[PDB]
């Protein structure tokens, strides 16, 4: 058919053209950090969580809003796509009040969560 | 303690052993139950920088 192979941690997936980086990422059985994309909104690109390394490709790219093409390699689990998710992470928690214990969402926080 | 010379060297006699040497009442001799405030060093961890939690 028309599906395009393309690679997560080097093992190969058939995606439909058009599928972003994330939604390879789920075919495979991984899911992409994020706080930002929902599938039943429209795409964004605010949180930059879902930043993952494409194989020599020396930037990182949003995995929720970048269209797959044939031939990519998607290294979620390397040093750089780690190194940028403490880094957003980081960022999200520097303005982030000290409210846990009064929270309403306590433990079911995806801000909690992702960044335990 | 506050035993008299002669009793003293009738326990030592007994045992066999110098008594007032190696006493096993504890006295004025243990530390004060109050304490100047500690400090407690952070460990290795705690860098402001070159610090990233995937390399440890
Ligand atoms: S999930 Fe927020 S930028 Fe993609």
């Amino acid at each position: 058919s028309n599906l395009i192979e393309v690679f997560v941690d080097g093992q190969s997936v058939m995606v439909e053209p058009g599928t972003t980086v994330l939604q390879a990422c789920e075919k495979v059985g991984m899911q992409i950090p994020r706080f930002c994309y929902h599938e039943r909104l429209s795409v964004a690109g605010n949180c930059r969580m879902c930043l993952v390394e494409i194989e020599k490709a020396p930037k990182v790219v949003a995995a929720c809003a970048m269209p797959v093409m044939k031939g990519w390699n998607i290294l979620t689990n390397s040093e750089k796509s780690k190194k940028a998710r403490e880094g957003v992470m980081e960022f999200l928690l520097a303005n982030h009040p000290l409210d846990c214990p009064i929270c309403d969402q306590g433990g079911e926080c995806d801000l909690q969560d992702q960044s335990m | 303690a506050s035993a008299t010379r002669v009793i003293q060297l009738l326990r030592n006699w007994a045992s066999g052993r110098d008594l007032q040497a190696k006493l096993q009442l504890r006295y004025q001799e243990i530390s004060k139950r109050t304490q100047p405030p500690p400090k407690l060093p952070v460990g290795p961890s705690h860098k402001l920088s070159n610090n990233y939690y995937c390399t440890r």
